[PDB]
């Protein structure tokens, strides 16, 4: 018999006054962090949906946020051209990272969490030292806005994606390009991420398509379709707490879930009233966090038995 | 601005 999860809405979290841009579960699984165009970052209880606190400081909208390995720090990417490192406990800004000449769009800590990688509209990828806040390297990674940046599991690699239609893998230590995985220019690559085991790369293009690439071989293994995505840089995820699924937001206001192997859509989550720009999968539970744009502004938490 | 096109 075949398996299909049965995610069902547990909570709806309201509070942001503008479209939500990104949601991320703390590695320890107790928190859900959310960023919004309202220039705020809010902290919520992953299991009770209970609002915890608001963290402010950016002068403009935030496009992305990311947790440190110990769930103690948070880094944010904003249109004010800076990234800010925050102490979640106190909610205060520890460092403001300055260098980008345009909107900072994406960010991530490396597994060690002593480094931060950022992607900007200025077309560069920058690597920052967490303790000092100094910029160690600036990579002329692309010829158009950088949509995503992510470290592989041992932190030796960085994967970037861009509107220039490319996906490049970089050597963290040297900052040199190890490979241009997606070579065609156009369609815009709106999102990239390494698989939990660091062997694959999940990439989304603005042609309603998600693809699983075998990094070492440089070849496409799986394609996932059926959802809508031609306008926004939507976050996509690997779900491995139960059945191995591919999770993603969509421009038709729903959350799509695919069987990773068969590539078949196994469930579509309804409830949001606007584009689901971001989705996140709990690190230990079969829980999904989803967030929507302007006509919704809410974050929904879903749970299944798998 | 990830929220805008």
């Amino acid at each position: 018999t075949p398996v299909k999860p049965n995610y069902a809405l547990m909570f709806t979290l309201a509070g942001h006054t503008k479209a939500v841009s990104s949601v991320k579960f703390s590695p320890n699984g107790e928190w859900l962090a959310s960023s919004s165009a309202d220039k705020l970052i809010k902290i919520w209880g992953a299991y009770d949906g209970k609002f915890e606190k608001t963290i402010s400081g950016h002068k403009l909208g935030i496009s992305d946020v990311a947790w440190s390995s110990d769930s103690n720090l948070l880094v944010s990417a904003s249109d004010d051209k800076t990234l800010k490192i925050w102490d979640v406990s106190s909610g205060k800004c520890l460092k403001t990272l300055k260098g980008h000449s345009n909107y900072v769009f994406c960010c991530n800590f490396n597994p060690q969490s002593n480094l931060i990688v950022s992607g900007s509209f200025d077309e560069s990828v920058r690597i920052w030292d967490v303790k000092t806040g100094m910029c160690l390297k600036t990579l002329p990674a692309h010829s158009d806005p950088v949509s995503a940046v992510h470290f592989n599991r041992d932190g030796s690699l960085i994967v970037s994606s861009s509107y220039d239609g490319l996906c490049r893998i970089w050597d963290t230590a040297s900052g040199q390009c190890l490979k241009t995985l997606i070579d065609d220019d156009n369609p815009p690559v709106s999102f990239v991420k390494f698989s939990p085991n660091g062997k694959y790369i999940l990439a989304a293009t603005l042609d309603n398509t998600l693809k699983l690439w075998d990094y070492s071989k440089g070849k496409c293994l799986k394609t996932y379709t059926g959802h809508k995505n031609e306008k926004y840089c939507i976050f996509a995820n690997f779900s491995v707490t139960g059945g191995k699924w591919i999770v993603s937001g969509s421009e038709d206001n729903m959350v799509y879930i695919w069987n990773l192997q068969t590539k078949e859509i196994v469930q579509k989550l309804q409830g949001h009233t606007d584009v689901v720009i971001s989705t996140a999968c709990h690190p230990t539970e079969n829980i999904i966090a989803s967030a929507a744009l302007e006509n919704d502004k809410t974050i929904k938490l879903w749970k299944s038995d798998c | 601005a990830r929220t805008k096109q």
